[PDB]
């Protein structure tokens, strides 16, 4: 299980309903815990366990940091407008950065920009050089790889500050983050004139990793199974379906198998 | 140039449905760029009460995700759809909840 | 803790 602290910034030239000019969102182990936007201009708590474990100075510094970032991405959009010949269009600038704590203790860091839904510039694994996707992004790269102290600063944040605040957050939220919630599973089916398609739905499981597969006489039918993507419910739990088409007379041979941390053994379910 | 991406949509209830038992209807729109989008929950073609909108987020390919949800009580004839309007769509698209009683 | 943005693009 790869633990993660990640921030996602989104800066647009043309806000619209649901899309403020700037949004910054923080995640621990895949789950929201803080949010900032240019609507409020406030780092706000998005999970009880982070609120319960910080003082108002925390929210005040975090708000200060993101107000600065908001101003800087306003400048970055103008900067990128002077780097391409597109006129008055919708511009989207995105940032993702953070750190992974892997199983063995080793660590990785990330700092990647996207412009107009494509890669723009990304910090490499050594964390001292960048990959530019195009000539516009190469102007940023030469500019940045010239500044020894800025390079060190970022490497240190991702290697040291990010990782240790991730550990603090993991402490703060252990009882939420490492809880288990059982999937409530239902197999449905509709026989048509010649083909019965079975549908296995798993409702409300936590944590997010799950394996759902279809079995004929206990033997997996991987090529015949069709999986939706894992998608969230409102209360931080998750949902997945898996279907398989079967011959009606062979109905009785088919069971849906769910592998999940909340289940003592892999669970089997039937129509 | 501009990398556009059309949404992918899934409609589903929080719990397995039973006719006449309160539930939550979910519509999860993902895979879309630019972020500008309209997502509506519809009961027999008409908007629903108490629709809520989670935080728009994005993943590795830069595309966007948004969860929409509302309370509902499924019945046998009530049709619930999720209507998504996005500029990568030719026209606004509808996705019907399958009761799965 | 969010990082302080010591450089623009």
């Amino acid at each position: 299980e790869p633990h993660s602290l990640r921030y996602f910034y989104t800066a647009v030239s043309d806000p619209s309903p649901g899309v403020p000019q700037f949004v910054g969102v923080g995640y621990v182990d895949g789950e929201v815990f803080v949010r900032y936007d240019s609507e409020t201009q406030r780092m706000k708590s998005r999970a009880d366990w982070i609120a319960a474990n910080t003082d108002q100075q925390y929210w005040d510094t975090e708000t200060e940091t993101l107000q600065s970032s908001e101003q800087i991405y306003r400048l970055n959009l103008e900067t990128l407008w002077g780097r391409y010949n597109q006129s008055k269009g919708s511009h989207t600038l995105q940032l993702m950065y953070g750190c992974d704590l892997l199983e063995d203790g080793s660590t990785r860091g990330f700092h990647q920009h996207g412009y107009e839904g494509r890669d723009f510039i990304a910090l490499d694994k050594d964390m001292l050089t960048y990959t530019a996707a195009d000539a516009a992004a190469q102007i940023t790269k030469r500019k940045w790889e010239k500044d020894e102290t800025f390079l060190e600063g970022r490497k240190f944040y991702l290697e040291n500050t990010c990782i240790e605040w991730l550990r603090k957050y993991m402490s703060y939220g252990k009882d939420v983050l490492e809880r288990r919630e059982r999937p409530k599973v239902r197999v449905s089916g509709m026989e048509a004139n010649k083909i019965l398609t079975l549908s296995c739905r798993a409702h409300g499981f936590y944590p997010r990793p799950i394996s759902i597969s279809w079995l004929k006489d206990g033997v997996v039918q991987e090529q015949e199974t069709q999986r939706g993507s894992t998608v969230p419910n409102s209360d931080g739990t998750y949902h997945i379906w898996a279907t398989i088409d079967v011959l009606p007379g062979d109905r009785d041979k088919y069971q849906c198998r769910v592998e999940h941390a909340s289940l003592p053994q892999p669970g089997l379910f039937s129509w | 140039g501009q990398a556009k991406a059309a949404p992918k949509v899934q409609v589903y209830s929080r719990h397995p449905a039973t006719a006449g038992t309160e539930n939550i209807l979910n519509c999860y729109v993902e895979g879309f760029h630019p972020p500008k989008i309209d997502i509506a929950l519809l009961k027999n073609g008409e908007p629903m009460k108490d629709v809520k909108y989670n935080d728009m987020s994005f993943g590795d390919d830069w595309t966007f995700q948004r969860l929409v949800y509302a309370p509902f009580t499924p019945t046998k004839s009530d049709v619930y759809t999720c209507r998504v309007d996005h500029e990568a769509f030719t026209e606004p698209q509808s996705f019907r909840w399958e009761p799965d009683f | 803790c969010a990082a302080m943005d010591d450089f623009q693009l």
